């Protein structure tokens, strides 16, 4: 379907305890495909999925410069940072980077990324026009300035709209039975008595790629969301996801009740409902 | 801004007492990204635990997934202990095979 | 590949 190429970085600084730390990670969709850790033996791009290891050596050899580069430029960036906002030098805080295209099928833009938070919060980010800023406050301003006279946001476009947009195509391509071959989640529906009058019911989906996926409970043909509660989609640990949806209802009306299952890798949206035994 | 971690326990197969299977503890939805985790197994700590990569949400908020391969029994008691910056004591979830 | 960005926050 559609796709995204995602990076993100986290900096943090760490006083009295050496130089700061560097974590950044490379994502195709939902799927991680290279780490670089600044604490590691001797610190290097790496591979974290299948496809992208038959590279060549220059791919490999020219990301690792520009991670060891980034521990430079952003060791000073933590400096500034903190003398934007007067902060003492004992604490320790955090910069992240965040950077990727959207391609439709098609492969073409749908849009590029740039942003970045201090502490938590959105510091400067560049527009969907690739042309402008915004900045959270008047320290990012200044940020604002210093990039605006060295026409960063021109370079960007010309990454966003080049480099990543065909580095992506280039992926999807050689991991394309990893990276599309969408993976249908397997269903089930679980039953657990709360008390006396009420019970629980557990719509399940396992081992399912990509992420998305929609799980609503319906009392006869009518939704009933916040009637629902959903637990966040989290990771099986093999690279398929897992979600899960549950209603309390009262005991004895549990097949009134049916699930619904929406997921790219299925032909057609499933319907369960509590099996009695 | 401090974020407190949500966490989730729980295996990656449907758990069959005997059968082989993976353990995981998700954290997410948490800053800074200083954040310690262990998987304990009644509630003593197991050593070999690995975790992915240090990555991050639309918001900004950090996640980790904190797995290592075990063995459900019937009998035996999992649960995972965080603890972060803004959590006053140690937060335990007991893993609990029907979530 | 990653993207090098010499300017400095």
């Amino acid at each position: 379907g559609s796709h995204s190429m995602r990076y993100f970085y986290t900096a943090v600084s760490r006083p009295g305890r050496g130089e700061p730390r560097f974590i950044s990670v490379g994502y195709v969709d939902d799927t991680q495909f290279v780490r670089f850790d600044s604490d590691a033996a001797s610190p290097r791009e790496e591979p974290r999925a299948p496809w992208i290891e038959q590279e060549g050596p220059e791919y490999w050899d020219r990301n690792t410069q520009i991670c060891k580069t980034n521990t430079q430029t952003d060791r000073e960036s933590l400096r500034n940072l903190r003398g934007y906002y007067n902060q003492s030098e004992a604490g320790s805080h955090t910069l992240q980077w965040m950077y990727g295209c959207d391609v439709g099928p098609d492969g073409r833009l749908l849009r590029g990324y740039n942003q970045f938070a201090y502490d938590g919060k959105d510091y400067i980010a560049l527009n969907e026009d690739l042309s402008s800023w915004t900045a959270a406050d008047t320290a990012a301003q200044i940020t604002q300035r210093k990039w605006e006279a060295a026409r960063e946001a021109e370079q960007l476009r010309a990454y966003l709209e080049g480099t990543c947009v065909e580095w992506l195509r280039r992926h999807l391509e050689n991991g394309k039975e990893t990276l599309q071959r969408a993976d249908p989640p397997k269903t089930h529906v679980t039953h657990h008595p709360i008390s006396d009058h009420e019970a629980t019911l557990r719509c399940w989906a396992l081992g399912f790629y990509p992420a998305e996926i929609t799980l609503t409970w319906q009392r006869d043909g009518e939704d009933q969301t916040q009637d629902t509660e959903l637990v966040e989609t989290r990771p099986a640990g093999d690279r398929t996801f897992q979600k899960w949806a549950a209603v309390v209802v009262p005991s004895g009306e549990e097949q009134r009740y049916t699930c619904h299952v929406q997921h790219e890798g299925l032909p057609k949206p499933l319907t369960l409902r509590w099996e009695p035994s | 801004i401090q974020r407190t971690p949500k966490i989730q326990v729980y295996s990656r197969h449907p758990a069959e007492n005997g059968k082989s299977n993976f353990l995981n503890c998700y954290v997410s939805g948490f800053h800074p990204s200083d954040i310690e985790v262990d998987l304990l197994k009644n509630g003593e700590r197991i050593e070999k635990v690995e975790h992915s990569d240090l990555s991050f949400s639309k918001d900004w908020s950090f996640y980790l997934l904190y797995y290592t391969e075990f063995t459900p029994t019937e009998k035996d008691e999992y649960a995972c202990r965080v603890n972060h910056v803004t959590l006053s004591q140690p937060k335990i979830v007991k893993w609990d095979r029907d979530m | 590949r990653r993207r090098w960005r010499r300017l400095t926050v």
